DNA sequence: AGATTTTATGTTTAGATCTTTTATGCTTGCTTTT
């Protein structure tokens, strides 16, 4: 019976297996070095010392270390735009506090953990921090009370704990109970929870907290920034190892056209993946600037001068004909029905026929399906608005050079 | 493909070009269907009744799961995957149940057979246009449930209106349009005309006169009678239903000198003309209270008046909006006997309201504030009547 | 980022010419792409030109009221122009941005 | 008569072809070696990998990714060690929906028969955790979304918000390949789910804008193939239908052509193509509409008509056929009304262009037409009523639309050009003179 | 004398595509006529020839709600001549319990509309063709409840809808009539202290 | 060792909320005929 299975899930008393392969996986030593560099190169490889953070490390290393060296408890705020080695950096103190704590260099503690977008609900979070403290799954109202029972009641001898607490954002809310409970939980003196909270926005508490929320959140922050020119650089040859497979202009080029976008390291990770993958298909040993170039092209792509070149005749004239009444009436929002009247001025100065507008409903239906134009529902004929989605400037380069 | 094309032309005059197409199209059901049609064309054009005949003849001639449906019937689409897989897969019973699009493309790919015994499915969607009001999950699902189910599979979508009027904002698959173009005259007199044995067997159970008529109510009477009928009444309609129902009292009214000894097209055309005036109407004086009569008519002159005139007229674009202190003002004005404000007055326009003879234009939720704002509803000459029986003179208020 | 500093510069440049800072991502993207033709360097689309806007958001020099298409997303600047040349901290590309009337 | 039945296989043959043909991809070279290496590599090497087809409509990029996977599934290592999870956009409305299809495609512990029990977020706890348990060692998965965009629409993003993330962490080997129609896809993301992304792109735009590369497709889509490519491709078929649209695709053993069929039926379609007028309408096609299935959906109509009477596709079969697909069909809807409602389409024509297009009434037109009907004599006859009856007749067509109040003062839109009531007046059937002249002034 | 017209109506169309409909063109006083609907379900149940939903304009806000109420009409009707939820009395369990039922022997399917002039127009117009949709398969007949006149009918009812409408026109008798008949058989008769 | 309410839980749909945006209306400030 089912019911059997389910209690035993819930309970926790049967690990959730995933299917093996019926194959080996194949050997190290069969790898080409191009194919190590590609594995290095991948972004789930995180390192065991991570390059160009180590001024957070300290930050971070030394208010955990002294949290829970003090049995006090307390919380802290770390953040910073995607990509910037913010949850690798705070599992890497976390694991250095456990390699200590394992040789009892430091007093022991407990590590929780959870994730604000692994759950459907903010609340689903008390189902989830239970869950790694005694395993069973319970409803939320059962764990919360539970959790309140752990926290706010003394209980020699309690043991540290640090709650990580990724992706703050989602867990918020308008009532923002959750996020007050985590964050309440520390104040009491019973409990020796040391939060720590993962997030995006520098401006959060202040923006979308409330006031005793942010009040209980702290003054004590960190700001991870974006990678620069060369810290990128040094990311990637640290991942690459001593081997010569990448060269170092080519390297310089991804870091250079990824740190003047957005600083991410995932970025430059899976550039140099893909511009392996590209030097592989040339049966070429290393990685030419000009395999970067074209892996740079790609990844960062701008395919809709291509999409306006490769339109059927008919839809060049529409596009061309939805610029010409953005310029005519100056307001970028333009019914069909002027459009159609320059879509027929146009056609008779190309000297092509048009299609009656039945099927020009489904030219101007395909071009917003495919998101060149952005249009209404096809059932207000004549009066739907169309606005343009591509530049104009782009039209006219894609239909003249 | 041949002999439900060779069943259905004699039910169906002057459609053998559409019964052809449809017969290439879904007729075989070894042939691999086309992923969708449309056909189309206005009322009366015979869509229904032609996609019922066929899918009839398709399900007795042959292995195909016929599923018609209507789609106004389908507020949510619970109720059109539940109908569709009661019809598609059959002898379920009780225990079938769907919960979404998603167990219905799994349960009907369930239904995939060998291909030695071609099996075929079709659906016919009447009502078509009330697909793009729903979940808009839907007509996207429902142009490519061939692909979807690996199934073969068409599915036909009926409706008044073009194509054209389909498309959404993600696109649309293809899809195989097909009109049905209205009838001329001349296929609208043979389409009438096809009928003619039984309007006779119809007289003829109805004892000279049944002499009299069987040697004078031959097939050139019926035509000629026909054309005198059209002459006059293809005018304001070409709707074949409405032509029968109306050419058959029309029949019943012009028989009466053939039966009692041209010749005859005036003494039709008498009332040939007057069911010309009762066309649409499909028939086989509001009395009132005294006060709630001088209500009416002094919503009337609220709503017909002006807001700028009452004052000139009873100190002694559309209909206006008027809130209800100026309706009881102007009842007052033109009462001249000044009865009391009691329940049963105010009762009166409340009742007026509710029977659709004023209306609530705005206001509704604070009707005893005095924000609301009424509009009066009819006509003038119901008020001429109103004022003749009452003995009140609207005209000179106007 | 330069992007990012073109982008700030270009949204500077548009608020202080015009009296209406009703501001769209593809109003901007637009003026930002001429300002980008004129540096003679490479110009993001419009698909990588609104994640870089969004990275912005996160500093707080921005504000983004969402709207039922991207390119109809209205940016909304949060801090003064005082603060955001400042904040750039390349005095010799905002000149050049900021005396560049004729790429509107 | 055996000359009656080569042709009802040949027609069934072609109809065959043109509908179920799931896995045989003309052109995209570079692209199906991208999908098909990038597969292989996650396959065998235990890469976490992400991919994002893209492109117009009608474009094969579902056909790109049946072609991959029927070239990959009998290799007896991919089919092996790779478990595949199709999710549709269109199907799985909610996350919660994709959730139980993917808990159900996995065979997950939890799944038993179809019907997954728990929570939604049991049911992501679980699968997060399945996910997390495995490694190089574990079968890698393949998931295929079609329709992208439409997960981009769900809440917090977050069933992609997971899948791209054990494609960035040290799990099971997933790789996620969204499929979908909008070049701008990538900016709907959230910007986690953005960075998540590796951000390789495929462009899946049709080769076939020179209009040669057009005739040649239509030539290679109308002619019969040689019996020794019938044997590769069956033996192709069978192999993965061994081991999903395999129970229903094309199958091409079971007809075979003589060889002077065959030579008949190519020549018959090389000549028809060599013609001018077959080249005009294909033209107007190409014109029109450049994706491939316009062109399969125009075929499918010209193969329909081949009775055993007139086995020959021709050049005016063709032309017909694009006659058919060319017409408007408003102006066919015009035609059929009669002659009180295109008075009142006349009236209405007279007051937009008088008013510049102005919304009008039924007041309005009621009054426009009634002076031309007291001096028509021929519609003096008709009531109010009729008329109204009339305009409803006119409203549901969609021919007259409401601004968006009593029906008979509703404001109210017309919804034709000029242009379209102009050919309408010359297209309609024993049209009375007197609206003849009345339509010009 | 009304009453004995419209059963024959009724009876008329079960000896027996369009839907047979019967106006009432009854008076402005419209809470005194739920009797005169009674009377005539409690006709056609003894005679066994149909069974009668009534269809309330208050029970009837939406398309939904009206086909709801209308088939747990339907079946709670039939159950109390000789309890499903409300959420799942779906039309086709309205076919389904018919084919059940009386397929073997036809009952018509009578769906009084007492408060015409009060419903919605989509929501009534939507219900015509629904009912319109399911005849030859179903047999319904469409008494309705004019208060005003027939002029309100064909106003409410468009070309499409009165496509599908073949109604009968029934007249009650007049209420100042009523009152005068009241008057002079009661509140003057001689046996009454 | 099996059937029945009983209860605790999860989902879904209708209603409360936040926010923009648009409009008639409430009042103002002249404006102008009798
Ligand atoms: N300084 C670094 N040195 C080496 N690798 C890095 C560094 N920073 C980032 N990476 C690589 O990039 C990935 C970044 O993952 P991480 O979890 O740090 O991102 P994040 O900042 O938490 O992103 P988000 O804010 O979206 O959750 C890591 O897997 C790591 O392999
Ligand atoms: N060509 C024809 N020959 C004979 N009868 C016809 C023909 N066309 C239509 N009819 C008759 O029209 C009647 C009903 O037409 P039908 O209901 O199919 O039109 P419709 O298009 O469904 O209308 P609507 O679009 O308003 O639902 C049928 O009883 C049928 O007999
Ligand atoms: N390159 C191609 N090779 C073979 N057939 C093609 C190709 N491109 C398009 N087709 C044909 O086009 C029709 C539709 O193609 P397909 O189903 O691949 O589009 P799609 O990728 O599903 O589009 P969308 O996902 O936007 O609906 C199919 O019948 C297919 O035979
Ligand atoms: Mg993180
Ligand atoms: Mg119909
Ligand atoms: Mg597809």
């Amino acid at each position: 019976t089912p019911s059997q299975k389910m209690k035993k899930i819930r309970a926790g008393e049967l690990s959730p297996s995933m299917q093996q392969r019926t194959d080996l996986p194949a050997k190290d030593s069969s790898k080409s070095e191009l194919q190590l560099a590609r594995e290095q190169l991948h972004v789930s490889v995180v390192p065991k010392s991570l390059p160009c953070r180590e001024r957070e490390f300290e930050n971070i290393y030394a208010f955990l270390e002294g949290k829970i060296q003090d049995q006090c408890g307390g919380c802290m705020y770390v953040s910073g735009v995607p990509g910037t080695g913010k949850t690798a950096t705070v599992t890497g103190v976390i694991r250095t506090l456990q390699r200590m704590a394992k040789q009892n260099e430091l007093p022991a503690f407990e590590y929780l953990e959870i994730n604000g977008m692994r759950l459907t609900e903010p609340r689903q979070a008390y189902v989830q921090i239970y869950k790694q403290l005694t395993g069973k799954t319970v409803s939320w109202e059962q764990a919360h009370a539970l959790l309140e029972k752990r926290f706010t009641t003394p209980a020699p001898r309690r043991v540290t704990t640090v709650l990580l607490v990724d992706e703050l954002d989602i867990l918020c809310n308008r009532r923002q109970d959750v996020v007050y409970n985590l964050l309440d939980w520390p104040t009491k003196s019973a409990a020796k929870l040391v939060v720590v909270t993962i997030a995006n926005t520098m401006d959060l508490p202040e923006r979308l907290l409330m006031g005793k929320v942010t009040s209980r959140l702290g003054l004590t922050r960190l700001t991870f920034q974006p990678y620069s020119h060369k810290q990128l650089q040094e990311i990637v040859t640290a991942r690459l190892g001593g081997s010569e497979t990448f060269k170092g202009e080519a390297v310089q080029l991804v870091a250079r056209k990824v740190a003047a976008v957005s600083g991410d390291a995932r970025r430059a990770l899976d550039i140099c993946r893909r511009a392996t993958e590209i030097a592989d298909t040339a049966a070429v040993k290393c990685v030419t600037m000009l395999h970067v170039q074209q892996a740079l092209a790609e990844m960062i792509a701008s395919a809709k001068v291509q999409a306006i070149r490769n339109c059927s005749r008919m839809e060049q004239i529409f596009l061309q004909a939805i610029a010409a009444e953005v310029t005519r009436t100056g307001v970028e929002e333009t019914t069909f029905m002027g459009v159609y009247q320059q879509v027929e001025t146009i056609a008779a100065f190309m000297g092509v026929t048009f299609p009656p507008p039945g099927r020009a409903l489904r030219l101007c239906s395909k071009l917003g399906a495919e998101r060149l134009i952005i249009s209404e529902h096809s059932r207000n004929d004549l009066f739907q608005k169309i606005l343009l989605n591509v530049s104009a400037d782009d039209i006219h380069y894609a239909l003249r050079v | 493909m041949e002999a439900i094309c060779s069943s259905l032309e004699p039910l169906f005059p002057c459609r053998e070009a559409a019964i052809e197409t449809l017969g290439e199209l879904i007729g075989d059901s070894s042939e691999t269907y086309p992923s969708a049609i449309y056909l189309f064309g206005h009322s009366g054009t015979g869509k229904t009744a032609l996609t019922r005949a066929f899918l009839k003849e398709c399900g007795k001639r042959q292995n195909v799961r016929t599923a018609h449906l209507n789609a106004i019937e389908c507020y949510t689409t619970k109720i059109m995957l539940e109908i569709l897989l009661d019809s598609l897969a059959p002898d379920q019973g009780d225990a079938l149940k769907v919960d979404n699009m998603l167990d219905f493309v799994e349960q009907l790919r369930r239904q995939a057979a060998t291909r030695v015994e071609d099996q075929g499915f079709l659906i016919a969607v009447d009502n078509a246009e009330r697909l793009r009001d729903m979940d808009a999950n839907v007509l996207p699902v429902l142009l490519r449930l061939q692909e979807l189910t690996n199934l073969n599979l068409c599915v036909i979508l009926l409706s008044q209106l073009p194509f054209e009027k389909f498309y959404n904002k993600t696109g649309l698959s293809e899809i195989v349009c097909l009109h049905l173009a209205q009838y001329n005259k001349a296929e609208t007199q043979r389409i009438l005309g096809s009928d003619f044995q039984q309007v006779r067997n119809q007289l003829l159970e109805q004892k000279k006169r049944l002499e009299i008529c069987q040697e004078a109510v031959t097939e050139d009477f019926y035509n000629n009678y026909l054309n005198l009928f059209l002459s006059v009444f293809y005018k304001a309609c070409r709707d074949v239903p409405e032509l029968q129902l109306t050419a058959r009292k029309c029949l019943s009214t012009y028989l009466e000198p053939v039966l009692d000894g041209s010749r005859l097209w005036r003494h039709i055309a008498g009332p040939l003309r007057s069911a010309l005036t009762q066309i649409y109407m499909r028939i086989e004086s509001l009395e009132l209270p005294y006060y709630a009569k001088f209500l009416l008519i002094a919503a009337f002159l609220a709503s017909h008046n002006a807001a700028k005139q009452d004052k000139r007229l009873f100190v002694k674009l559309g209909p206006k909006s008027f809130s209800i202190d100026r309706l009881l003002a102007i009842f007052y004005a033109i009462l001249e006997e000044k009865v009391g404000l009691t329940c049963n007055l105010l009762s009166q326009i409340s009742t007026l309201v509710h029977l659709n003879l004023l209306s609530f234009v705005s206001g509704e939720q604070n009707i005893m504030e005095g924000s609301a704002r009424l509009q009066c509803t009819i006509g003038l000459e119901f008020v001429l009547q109103i004022g003749k029986v009452v003995g009140f003179n609207v005209r000179q208020y106007l | 980022p330069l992007q990012q500093k073109l982008m700030l510069c270009t949204l500077v440049l548009m608020l202080r010419n015009e009296r209406n800072k009703d501001i769209s991502m593809g109003r901007l993207h637009e003026v930002y792409r001429r300002v980008c033709a004129k540096r003679n360097i490479l110009a993001l689309d419009q698909a990588e030109f609104t994640g870089t806007v969004d990275l912005v958001e996160t500093r707080g020099i921005l504000r983004i009221m969402r709207k039922k298409e991207p390119r109809l997303h209205k940016v909304l600047l949060q801090w003064d122009e005082e603060e955001v040349h400042a904040a750039l901290s390349d005095k010799q590309l905002i000149a050049s941005i900021l005396s560049d009337t004729a790429c509107l | 008569p055996e000359a009656d039945r080569e042709l009802v296989s040949i027609r069934r043959f072609l109809k065959e072809r043109l509908q179920r043909d799931y896995t045989t991809l003309r052109g995209y070279a570079k692209e199906r070696s991208n999908v098909r290496l990038l597969l292989q590599r996650t396959a065998e090497m235990g890469e976490s990998n992400s991919l994002l087809l893209l492109g117009p409509r009608g474009s094969g990029k579902t056909t790109l990714i049946n072609s991959v996977l029927a070239d990959l599934l009998p290799n007896k290592s991919f089919g092996e060690n790779t478990l595949i999870v199709h999710l549709d956009g269109n199907l799985h409305t909610d996350d919660r929906v994709a959730l139980k299809s993917i808990t159900v495609q996995m065979q997950l512990e939890n799944a038993a028969d179809g019907k997954v029990f728990g929570s939604f977020a049991e049911n992501l706890a679980f699968l997060l955790q399945c996910l997390k348990a495995g490694g190089k060692h574990s079968k890698s998965v393949i998931f295929i979304l079609e329709e992208f965009d439409l997960f981009c629409a769900h809440h917090n993003q977050t069933l992609l918000y997971n899948l791209f993330d054990v494609s960035q962490s040290a799990q099971a080997p997933i790789c996620v390949l969204g499929v979908t129609c909008r070049l701008d896809v990538i900016e709907l993301l959230e910007k986690r789910v953005k960075s998540r992304f590796s951000h390789r792109q495929v462009f899946l735009f049709p080769s076939l804008r020179r209009f040669e590369d057009y005739v040649d497709l239509c030539r290679d889509l109308l002619s019969l193939p040689t019996g020794n490519s019938l044997l590769l491709a069956a033996e192709k078929i069978y192999n993965l239908q061994n081991i999903y649209f395999s129970r229903n695709h094309f199958d091409p053993g079971e007809y075979g052509f003589s060889p002077r069929l065959r030579d008949a039926w190519n020549k018959q379609i090389c000549k028809v193509l060599a013609t001018q007028q077959a080249r005009s309408t294909l033209q107007a096609l190409h014109d029109f509409d450049i994706s491939e299935a316009y062109l399969k959906n125009f075929l499918f109509r010209l193969v329909a008509h081949l009775r055993p009477q007139s086995p020959h596709i021709t050049a005016e079969k063709m032309a017909a056929v694009g006659s058919q697909f060319e017409g408007d069909d408003k102006i066919e809807l015009l035609c059929g009304l009669s002659v009180l409602e295109l008075c009142l389409i006349i009236a209405i024509k007279h007051h937009s262009q008088i008013y510049d297009r102005d919304s009008f009434n039924f007041e309005i037109i009621y009054a426009r037409f009634s002076k031309f009907a007291k001096v028509s004599t021929t519609m003096q006859a008709v009531e109010r009523s009729i008329v109204l009856k009339a305009f409803e007749h006119l409203r549901i067509a969609e021919l007259i639309m409401p601004l968006t109040v009593q029906k008979e003062f509703e404001m109210h839109k017309l919804a034709l050009t000029y242009s379209q009531i102009h050919h309408c007046m010359q297209r309609y059937q024993a049209l009375p003179t007197e609206v003849a002249q009345w339509a010009q002034s | 004398r009304t009453l004995e017209q419209l059963v024959d109506f009724v009876v008329g169309q079960a000896e027996r595509e369009v839907l047979p409909t019967a106006a009432l063109l009854t008076g402005i006083n419209q809470p005194d006529h739920l009797s005169q609907f009674t009377a005539l379900t409690q006709r056609l149940h003894a005679q066994r020839a149909a069974m009668v939903c009534v269809l309330q304009s208050r029970d009837c806000a939406t398309l939904k709600a009206a086909v709801e109420t209308l088939v747990f009409g339907l079946v709670e009707d039939n159950a109390e001549v000789e309890r499903l939820r409300r959420s799942q009395c779906t039309m086709k369990q309205l076919k389904s319990w018919y084919t059940n039922n009386f397929d073997s022997e036809r009952r018509q399917l009578v769906v009084i509309l007492p408060d015409f002039e009060c419903f919605n127009a989509s929501v009534l117009q939507d219900l015509i063709l629904i009912l319109s949709a399911h005849c030859g398969s179903l047999p319904f007949v469409l008494v309705l409840g004019v208060a005003t006149a027939m002029t309100a009918v064909h106003g409410t009812l468009p070309y499409h809808v009165s496509s599908k409408i073949r109604l009968r026109v029934f007249q009650t008798q007049a209420a100042p009539t009523g009152l005068n008949e009241v008057l002079d058989k009661v509140l003057l008769s001689p046996k009454y202290a």
